């Protein structure tokens, strides 16, 4: 229970992360 | 085409990253799910 | 060039897939919405 | 490829989109946690 | 409650509008 | 209810079929 809770917190910041690095390469294309 | 590549692999990776919140929080569903019925049993 | 048009293609899909995904898991979170809510007043 | 960089920018708008509803999802996901978490400590 | 569930909905209506849009483009491509 | 289960588990088993296969894709275009 607290396993999934933790691991969806770490899934969610790099998503986060990721979607940042995809919407900074989008604007340089 | 460095450009398009990269931001290409980002967007693959990224639908990585959705799927696999998305299978983590299914599991956590799932577990209220039972803790639902076990609830409505006593 | 016929490999990129392949993964746009697939990639759309895979939008399309997540999004009914999500879409789902928002159906059964509602429905353990409701079971709570009635499990509170049985109890609380 | 103005076309192609228009549909590049609509998959990772729609990406933003889906990732604030998992977001959205995962707090109201918390709270039913919590509510069954205080009802299984009642019985 | 129902109101993080009207958040969630919403940002599904959008999501449903801009996949529509998304195999528009990709069929005009 | 079981249902829900069942569409959601459908859904992400086919999700999981598409990521792999835009993954094998995207080395294509790579190599």
């Amino acid at each position: 229970w607290q396993e999934w809770e933790q691991k969806i917190t770490a899934l969610l910041e790099q998503a986060q992360i990721q979607q940042e690095k995809n919407e900074y390469e989008l604007q340089k294309l | 085409t460095v450009q398009a590549r990269q931001l290409l692999s980002g967007i693959v990776q990224q639908q990585n990253n959705l799927l696999r919140a998305i299978e983590a929080q299914q599991h956590l569903l799932q577990l209220t799910v039972w803790g639902i019925k076990q609830l409505q049993a006593r």
